[PDB]
């Protein structure tokens, strides 16, 4: 499936499989892609064992090439190819534990990744997760200015974004990655809207309707409406059923409404649900 | 969420020391001078007026022009065209909504074609080695606000006009890192608008005191004074705007207390 | 025609400075080319040490041929 091919090459050492990218550029109006720019900027700040390397740039004349590090699979597809199998705890536990990771590193370099979703986060038969995709990422500042409003696809954008959010901030990513987490369990979206409302709406009979008790201002907030059916909180044993206490605990705070609430990727790092994390290779063929 | 400031706040101090263009820089040019260089630098700070961009927009763009005027030689008839591939850049990495590349031609008076200003772009990004996010004044007075004793916009306002004014003048300027223009801008405008000094709270955070502070704070002083009679006055009269509280009109302390 | 509308150290020699810019961008190929033993420019594979090989985009995670947005 999918029409075309990409330029793959091996050599040796430690980095030996690479994939080559490549941009065509428009030479008398833009330039090189903004998008581009933050990527390329930015991902050259961030070389963790948890984020896809990207290891050379070459602008030509009318092209923009991007060496990468290979890895074999995505978190999508290898989902997809478990679906009916469920990926075991130990390896669920692992991938949150390293993307926690990932993002923590992102996050103490100034910077928001804004688009985490299992399409991004890429696999190697090794054991290893980690962030692909900066081209949506961009550098923040303490305090956070105002930005990009709705921002993350859509099933993976956090409640403070849809209400309109003046500002937003890294919570935002650690939002994206409870969902994640909870779609690792049951290779399932958590939250699959099928618009901006709906995606709301799905949040709200999850987690209940925030009040002002719960999400502070929260009925202030750009695009809050009194209209909104006002549902009850449900057991969270209910949201993601196979999840053990210290899963549902870490899970709960990743997908808490109130943003300064949150848990940060750092503090994540440190809850019991890791107490036992090792590095499991995939129990699918990758 | 104040989780991340300490780990950023030291990242920043980290960078700063490494996108740092060579102080005396300008001695190497064969043509250009400091002069042209706040000319330059001052069209800036209009047309970042124009297109009302940010402000943090106009600082990365300063920083990509000393950078690569560090190790290019650019003759007089280009300097605009560095400055306007430098503004690109900046508002294509920091805005949301950059200006398209004809609205920058235009703007430059139709000096240079569209595919000249994306030829430089070329050449910036080279020069640079696509090392686009770099520390500003801008981005660690952002941090020090966050210290006031209670929160005053006009303090704010100013002291973004002190760390704007720095931009101008790559003399003394240059010798000076972004942390220590915003420390100076900080409690200059702090004292200026509130007679309070640079909090012991941010001596915690930066390891900077006045004594630290002071030789830049002698210069700023200095061009703070001074800013009613600088050959450019885009910024004076940028803060002379409600939005900024007219800072700009100030009047300055004659002198310090430290 | 507004203030910020303005030309700064005049008039420019179209020809020769498109000219100075043509040259002064064609630095990118170089050792990149030498490292990866990749032609950049022809988008031709060559010498060795990196075995190229063009894979199908169904093979591989789709971030590698995404383009932007």
């Amino acid at each position: 499936g999918t029409y075309g091919v990409v330029y793959k090459a091996r050599n040796k050492l430690t980095g030996e499989v690479v994939a080559l990218k490549k941009i065509r550029l428009d030479t008398e109006t833009e330039g090189v892609p903004s998008t581009a720019i933050r990527e390329i900027s930015l991902l050259k700040e961030l070389n963790h064992p948890n984020i896809v390397k990207l290891l050379d740039v070459i602008h030509t004349e009318n092209k923009l090439y991007l060496v990468f590090e290979f890895l074999h699979q995505d978190l999508k597809k290898f989902m997809d190819a478990s679906a009916l199998t469920g990926i075991p705890l130990p390896l669920i536990k692992s991938y949150l534990f390293q993307l926690l990771q990932g993002l923590a590193f992102c996050h103490s370099h100034r910077v928001l990744h804004r688009d985490l979703k299992p399409q991004n986060l890429l696999i190697n038969t090794e054991g290893a997760i980690k962030l692909a995709d900066f081209g949506l990422a961009r550098a923040f500042g303490v305090p956070v200015r105002t930005y990009t409003h709705e921002v993350v696809t859509l099933w993976y954008r956090a409640p403070e974004i849809l209400l309109g959010c003046k500002y937003y901030s890294t919570a935002v990513d650690i939002w994206s990655l409870g969902c994640i987490f909870a779609e690792m369990v049951t290779r399932r979206a958590l939250f699959p809207g099928d618009s901006e409302i709906d995606q709301l709406f799905r949040i709200f009979r999850t987690l209940g309707t925030p009040d002002e008790v719960v999400w502070p201002g929260v009925t202030s907030m750009p695009d809050y409406k009194p209209s909104f059916p006002k549902w009850a909180r449900q057991d969270f044993s209910k949201v993601v059923p196979p999840l053990d206490e210290d899963g549902r605990s870490l899970l709960s705070q990743m997908l808490h409404y109130d943003p300064n609430k949150r848990i940060s990727a750092k503090a994540a790092l440190a809850h019991p649900f890791f107490q036992d994390v090792t590095k499991p290779v995939p129990h699918l063929r990758l | 969420v104040p989780d991340y400031h300490e780990d950023i706040h030291t990242y920043l101090r980290e960078m700063e020391v490494k996108c740092k263009p060579k102080v005396g820089y300008m001695k190497k040019q064969p043509d250009i001078t400091n002069s042209m260089r706040a000319i330059l630098v001052d069209w800036l700070v209009e047309v970042g007026e124009e297109y009302k961009l940010q402000n943090e927009t106009l600082h990365l763009a300063v920083n990509y022009i000393d950078r690569f005027l560090s190790s290019m030689s650019v003759l007089r008839g280009k300097l605009q065209l560095v400055g306007t591939a430098a503004m690109l850049l900046a508002s294509k990495f920091e805005e949301i909504y950059p200006p398209e590349v004809a609205e920058f031609v235009y703007i430059t008076d139709d000096t240079y074609t569209k595919k000249q200003v994306l030829r430089m772009e070329h050449l910036v990004l080279k020069v640079l080695t696509f090392d686009l996010a770099a520390p500003t004044v801008n981005q660690f007075l952002t941090q020090y606000f966050l210290h006031q004793q209670p929160a005053n916009c006009k303090v704010e306002s100013l002291a973004m006009f002190l760390g704007e004014l720095s931009l101008i003048d790559a003399d003394p300027y240059l010798k000076y890192l972004p942390s220590v223009i915003a420390g100076a801008a900080f409690h200059l405008a702090l004292y200026t608008v509130t007679g309070q000094s640079w909090p012991e709270s941010l001596i915690r955070k930066t390891g900077y005191t006045l004594e630290s502070l002071k030789p830049c704070l002698m210069d700023l002083h200095q061009t703070y004074l001074k800013a009613p009679q600088h050959a450019q006055q885009s910024i004076r009269e940028k803060y002379k705007n409600s939005k900024y509280h007219g800072v700009s009109l100030l009047n300055p302390p004659e002198t310090l207390n430290l | 025609k507004p203030s910020a509308c303005r030309n700064l150290f005049g008039p420019v020699d179209h020809e020769e400075l498109t000219r100075d810019l043509e040259k002064h961008c064609r630095d990118m190929e170089e050792a990149s080319q030498r490292k990866w033993n990749f032609d950049f420019q022809n988008h031709k594979p060559l010498e060795g040490k990196y075995e190229w090989q063009e894979v199908e985009k169904g093979s591989l995670p789709e971030f590698y041929y995404r383009p932007p947005r």
